[PDB]
């Protein structure tokens, strides 16, 4: 009956996870090769990306770990005894 | 099925591969193997692994347990039976739990051997674990105990350890001449000074140490024993678990272009492992085990024990 | 390839045809 | 008490060293150079001079392969955790818990004294002597055990073992130690053979 | 599911320096049978405990088990078992929290020995709603989901 | 004969067990700005030493048995502290005891292969060289539960010998030659894919910095899958790409390498603009369709979910990125889609 | 009026709860070669009698609150002892209460 | 379906500890009388 | 702890100390193992026609 | 709106890559961050200027 005048603080903690934003037109997983990823094959043009994150300030030098999700695929061919042949391809960030 | 599945010829299951050429940097080492797959054999590389032997030093900052090992039921401010010099007279704060029969200049009589008075062995008797077993305060005229000398640095009882220097568990610094130095100290009633000593305190020098505790309250910065150092209070060290990482992260150089691994044929010598340093092969393997199996389970062979905070410690 | 398959009864215990490749990625 | 013969509460699985199986008194099974020591089923090794232990314990690489293939069909395409329906209660990996500790190296540590239970006085003046009875003694610095950590850690030696309760050491009579059917391929070669074989 | 309490060992508590009832003694050195006072090097006042120290005994695993049964079962008994406190004003409405808080209940009704070795819900506590209880982990979550 | 009641002394046992819980687990793991140096005790100057982290005495009144009574609430002091650098970390608790209990440990380890091309590869017959580079840095090969520098703290490791093992399926020789012949085509090439499937960039955030602008220069974005961003710490992330990092005085959990991410709550919003004018996803999709508001401090219009400050835009995206849940009602996803490193397993709203 | 701090006595609770755990569950279930006979207490001669198994006093220092600190280690004395002959056998603990008390 | 009477014997104790003055100290005696000289 | 072997009451029997008996759970076995004579060929059960 | 720090003389900006067809020109004027609200946000609680 003698409770003080109080104000409410709300927050969330979500450990162990990565903040996934899918590059899909409806934010869903209808397939690994999304529909916006195929819209850019037939467009055949280069676009620049300028992402801008607003974070909580910490009293410490921190890093930002962005996963640009690609298709990091390896195709392995062994045509003869002792012969190993691999072709690598990842798209978009080819190397 | 009988045939066309498993061979009937002399074929091994597991092969052992000695390194062909090993080279060492000050921070890394390199192991070249011959992964020789014989005729008519298939090898899934999931069944391949590196068996590594060695000697790990976890360092002195490894504490695998909360609390302490030694005198955990002691109070944290409880001192050992100690001595100190004030202003130069020596004061004694001790305890005499043992109850004997008679006291002469040779110590305390623990019993007889026929009619000959058998006394206490000053190396380990009387024991600091043996006192009286009844609860009621009976009359104790001939008590005895053990006291650390003034040269022994004063520690609280909580967390104090000295190594035993004989077979019978008695601890005390031996000196060369290899004889122990355990002096006998005879005490009687203050208003009584015939003279009959009531308490015999076997003084000694032990190698006292606090291997897993530290002092949380030092009353005096100065060296030497004092009355103010009875009030020093011992706190256990923080538990530090030093181990290899989950799924052996950090043993294998992934995504280092200067430390890239090789799987190639012996003739063409064209490396099939093209590694790029903006990949995270470790996190690709930590997320792959989650999607294919129950990650809470513990598999010791790949050291598969996932890092997991307690849910009631993070969120109060 | 019914001589490589175990025999549940007298029929070869085969897998499915379309269960040959993998398709899992980090959310896709 | 519990009858492990009937209840299935087997607990002396860790007390096996090796197994040698010979059919017809001369033909050592499995033969065919299958195992790393192919003449016997080495379950555990205390020496381990050649490097044949798994799981950071003393179970061998031959025997852990056989037990993960007898229960789980796991081992030729990588050892991994079996799924929760293959891994039942009386199975292998549900109960296989490998362990390790360090104790004092009495032949290397130059200050070791074998202090028996009659003379170990940790919690000296706060714990009754050799009994759950009332306390007796004085608040005195302990002598047991030797410190394995810290700057004054003793010279230690490592003891490794495993406990795998509730289970039976399955050695399947199959040519690849796997469960490809209840009538195994080595039981069909002896089928319609009319040949008696001694087993030792 | 009353298993009793695992208290085969006694649990003691001790004064803050390990001992408090020490007595004053004086150092005595032998005559060169015979004894004489040694007050030159050592002092004449030395607090030395003769025998075992002072201590008090507590049963911990029974006190934790008796706190468990009172707070969870004996306070949630029907109101026909409880009684009014002495010299304390109380609400006349039995549906008030001030009523339900102040009805003092005997700890001997659900004490640390009730139905020992029996997995037995009380016949007093069968018709009582088990979800009107503070260990209702749903409502314990839903109360904290808004705040304190 | 005692005249009256006996002598006794009262203790509060459950409060003393709960005051020991909150001190040993939460108050000792507070940030070092809340602690102080003890009187008359020689403490080390290096803050990354166990002699520092042990002896920084913390007040019990900071986290005592009355903190946030009836509030399921993690401390704001303890949100930015790594929860996996703790002695209740049951993995590292298990991994410490799997070697033993002593300082001097002779180990015997079997290290798995993780590179995705050669991880599930079924090798055909042939003699192959197989050469690998291994680490020896005690801040990389080892994990402490406090995060102290194990180079200064005397932790050493010495790799005596090494062997490669390989388990072979004893396939029949006229069957393992038919499989060999089939797998040597150009049409039967064993094709693999990294599970993460991402090119990973680390962008630095300065101290007390709120705005973090990144910029990808110019590229064809075909077959692009999405983003997965998380804040790290520069102290806790080693400079990979270099074989030895001399400035890496940390031996705790590395969230960059194991997936133990904990700074997810430190994000306010995300503005993705392709080609400096096209805001993504554009098209009036979201409730604030030009930016991904992850949480709101000041909400007047009422766009929050779950009785927390996470927005209705961002909770929709994260339930659709992981579970395809959000257009036909929000519900608890099943336990097979909801893995350990997933969103809903770990989303813990508090007030 | 009290001058200075009050009177108080100290207990280590989390050790005494852990020392009661190891004695009730492990030290009392040690093999009979470790235990010894109680002083001035009568005891049965048959080792298969509960009156024997109750009264064989065992030292708490065998399994005390410092045994194998930081080691996940079952005792070598306790490996050959049946772990299901234990009062925490949760089946038998349930099968006993299913008939009554 | 078996109906019968089971006798667990005097060596049955389905609980740790005691039922009778459990909070009492183990050395604490009853109010007693004895004989001396 | 019996301080004195003499059964009569004395001053020393104020120091005798009580320990609870060991908990002994006596019950039927799991899945009623032991009630039925299985595999005893002298007590072999019968399911036959009348 | 490109931000300029306090007492900062040089201001580098960069448009990355674009088809510049139908571009008309530039027009620029320095503002103040105190005096310019960040539009798109429905409420700025740190905008203390009227």
């Amino acid at each position: 009956k003698t409770a003080v005048d109080s104000i409410t603080q709300k927050k969330f903690l979500c450990d162990r996870t990565l903040w996934r934003i899918p590059f899909s037109s409806n934010f869903m997983s209808m397939g690994a090769l999304t529909d916006l990823g195929q819209n850019l094959l037939y467009a055949n043009s280069a676009h620049a990306l300028d992402m801008t994150f607003e974070v909580d300030p910490m009293d410490e030098p921190t890093l930002l770990y962005v996963l640009f999700e690609v298709f990091d695929v390896v195709r392995v061919h062994r045509p003869h005894r002792g012969v190993i042949e691999t072709v690598y391809l990842r798209t978009p960030f080819s190397a | 099925p009988t045939h066309d599945v498993t061979t009937d010829r002399s074929q091994r299951l597991t092969l052992r591969f000695i390194p062909v050429d090993r080279e060492d940097t000050a921070y890394s080492y390199k192991a070249r193997f011959t992964l020789a797959v014989g005729d008519n054999r298939v090898l899934d590389m999931a069944s391949t692994y590196f068996d590594i032997r060695g000697v790990l030093d976890r360092g002195p900052t490894f504490k695998p347990y909360s609390g302490t090992a030694y005198n955990a039921l002691a109070p944290k401010g409880a001192p050992n039976p100690c001595e100190w010099d004030e202003a130069q007279k020596t004061h004694v704060f001790g305890q005499a739990p043992y109850s004997g029969i008679n006291i002469t200049k040779e110590g305390i009589q623990i019993g007889v051997e026929g009619q000959t008075p058998k006394y206490a062995d000053k190396t380990f008797q009387p024991e600091p674990q043996i006192g009286e077993s009844q609860w009621y305060e009976t009359e104790i005229n001939h008590a005895a105990g053990r006291v650390l000398k003034k040269t022994t640095p004063m520690k609280p009882c909580y967390g104090s350890y000295a190594k035993p220097t004989n077979e019978n568990g008695g601890q005390g610094i031996l000196v060369k001449q290899l004889e122990s130095q355990v002096e006998m100290q005879f005490f009687s009633t203050t208003e009584a000074t015939n003279l009959t000593p009531k308490v015999v305190l076997y003084s000694e020098d032990v190698d006292i140490e606090t291997p897993d505790t530290h002092i949380s309250y030092m009353p005096t910065i100065k060296e030497g024993n004092s009355r103010e150092l009875m009030g020093q209070q011992s706190m256990p060290n923080r538990p530090n678990y030093i181990a290899f990482r989950d799924n052996f992260i950090g043993l294998m150089y992934y995504n280092s272009t200067g430390n890239m691994g090789v799987l190639a044929g012996q003739a063409s010598q064209l490396n099939a492992v093209v590694d790029l340093q903006d990949r995270n092969t470790e996190l690709s393997y930590q997320l792959l085990l989650d999607s294919i199996g129950d990650r809470t389970r513990y598999f010791s062979m790949w050291n598969q024990a996932v890092d997991s905070y307690d849910p009631d410690v993070r969120i109060i | 390839f019914a001589s490589l398959a175990p025999r549940h009864g007298s029929r070869p215990f085969m897998g499915n045809w379309q269960d040959i490749g993998t398709s899992n990625m980090s959310g896709g | 008490g519990s009858i492990p013969y009937l209840d299935g509460t087997f607990y002396l699985n860790h007390t096996f060293k090796k197994v040698a199986i010979t059919f017809d008194s001369s033909v050592s099974w499995p033969g065919n150079d299958r195992l790393l020591t192919p003449n016997e089923f080495e379950i555990k090794r205390s020496v381990d001079g050649e490097g044949y232990n798994v799981a950071q314990c003393n179970m061998t690489k031959d025997w852990f392969l056989v037990q993960m293939l007898a229960n789980y069909n796991i081992g030729y395409q990588g050892f991994y955790i079996p799924e929760s329906y293959k891994d039942r209660m009386y199975s292998f990996f549900r109960n296989f818990q490998p362990m390790s500790r360090q104790v004092v190296d009495d032949t290397k540590y130059k200050d070791y004294q074998q202090v028996g239970i009659l003379h170990q006085h940790n919690n000296s003046g706060f714990v009754g002597y050799l009994a759950p009875t009332m306390r007796e003694g004085q608040a005195y610095p302990a002598n047991f055990p030797y410190p394995l950590i810290g700057k004054t850690a003793v010279d230690s030696i490592t003891q490794k073992k495993f406990l795998c309760d509730r289970t039976l050491w399955r050695i399947p009579f199959s040519s690849n130690f796997m469960s490809m059917g209840a009538l195994t391929d080595l039981g069909q070669n002896l089928l319609y053979a009319n040949s008696a074989h001694a087993l030792d | 599911e009353n298993h009793g309490t695992e208290d085969e060992l006694p649990n003691y508590c001790f004064p803050l320096g390990g001992v408090i009832n020490t007595e004053t003694l004086t150092k005595v050195k032998p005559k060169t049978n015979g004894w004489e006072k040694d007050a030159t090097e050592f002092s004449d006042k030395n607090e030395i405990r003769v025998g075992n120290n002072f201590a008090m005994e507590i049963n911990l695993n029974a006190n934790l088990w008796r706190n468990f049964l009172y707070s969870n079962i004996a306070l949630y008994l029907p109101d026909k078992l409880k009684y009014s406190p002495s010299n304390v004003k109380i609400s006349d409405n039995p549906n008030t929290y001030d009523y339900m808080n102040k009805r003092v209940v005997a700890p001997g009704l659900v004490d640390c020995y009730i139905n020992l070795g029996a997995r037995w819900s009380l016949d007093y506590m069968d018709n009582v709603n088990p979800f009107n209880h503070h260990r209702n982990a749903g409502l314990r979550y839903r109360s904290m989901l808004l705040g304190n | 004969i005692r005249v009256g009641n006996n002598f006794a002394m009262e203790i509060n046992l459950n409060a003393n067990l709960w005051r020991n819980f909150l001190y040993s687990n939460i108050a000792l793991y507070l940030p070092d700005k809340l602690k102080y140096s003890p009187s008359n005790v020689k403490i080390s100057d290096n803050p990354n030493t166990y002699d520092y982290m042990n002896k920084r005495v913390v007040a019990p009144g900071l986290v005592d048995c009355y903190i946030n009574l009836g509030a399921r609430w993690s401390l704001d002091y303890m949100d930015n502290v790594n929860p996996f650098n703790h002695h209740r970390n049951a993995g590292l608790r298990y991994r410490s005891m799997l070697l033993g209990n002593g300082r001097y440990v002779p180990f015997h380890i079997q290290v798995p292969q993780k590179f995705f091309a050669i991880k599930n590869l079924l090798l055909l017959p042939g003699s192959y060289t197989y050469e690998w580079n291994f680490r020896k840095d005690v801040n990389m090969v080892l994990q402490s539960s406090l995060g102290n520098d194990l180079r200064v703290d005397g932790a050493s490791i010495k790799f005596d010998s090494i062997c490669l093992y390989a388990t072979f399926f004893p396939m029949a020789h006229n069957t393992a030659s038919t499989l060999e012949a089939m797998l040597r085509n150009d049409t039967n090439d064993q094709s693999f894919n990294d599970y993460l499937s991402a090119a990973n960039m680390l962008y630095p955030i300065p101290a007390n910095a709120t705005n973090v602008p990144i910029s990808i220069p110019s590229r064809n974005w075909a077959a692009f899958r999405g983003w997965a961003f998380t804040r790290l710490k520069t102290k806790e992330t080693p400079s990979l790409g270099s074989g030895y990092d001399p400035y890496y005085t940390y031996s705790g959990s590395i969230p960059y390498l194991d997936g133990t991410f904990y700074l997810n709550h430190t994000f306010k919003k995300v503005a993705i603009t392709f080609d400096s004018s096209v805001s993504w996803p554009g098209n009036d999709r979201l409730l604030t369709p030009n930016e991904f508001e992850i949480k709101r401090s000041v909400d007047g219009e009422g766009y929050n979910v779950a009785q927390c400050n996470m927005t209705k835009d961002w909770f929709l995206v994260q339930m659709l990125a992981n579970y395809n849940i959000g257009y036909q009602g929000f519900y608890i996803p099943e336990s097979y889609k909801d893995r350990m490193y997933s969103f809903f397993r770990n989303f813990q709203p508090m007030s």
